[PDB]
């Protein structure tokens, strides 16, 4: 994930600290997290999407 | 005593239009080429056009 080729806009990783801790939590979601996530067999509508 | 005349001859009266502009539209095709190179230096550090 090095620079010089990778592109990110802003606000993709958060920072939190209370007393000289600086703990980092994750905000990136996996591929199986957004809505309308289908699989290899798909029958949305009259079309039967195969592989 | 007398003089000559000037005859006007009309053959056809067609329905035409004026000439607002004149140009030529040629036929075109799709031609393209590319080249594969390596960075090998500081010319291709992050992106091709700097700004
Ligand atoms: C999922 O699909 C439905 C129906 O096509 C649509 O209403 C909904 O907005 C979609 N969800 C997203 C996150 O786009």
């Amino acid at each position: 994930i090095k620079k010089d080729g990778c592109i990110w806009n802003a606000d993709l990783v958060g920072i939190e600290l209370r007393v000289d801790d600086a703990v980092c939590y994750s905000k990136i979601t996996s591929v199986e997290a957004v809505a309308n996530y289908s699989a290899i067999p798909t029958t949305i509508g009259g079309l039967r999407f195969e592989r | 005593p007398d003089s000559k005349c000037l005859k006007i001859k009309v053959k056809r009266i067609n329905l035409k239009c004026k000439k607002s502009s004149s140009y030529f539209v040629p036929d075109a095709r799709s031609r393209c080429t590319s080249v594969r190179r390596c960075r090998w230096a500081g010319d291709c550090q992050s992106g091709c056009p700097p700004h």
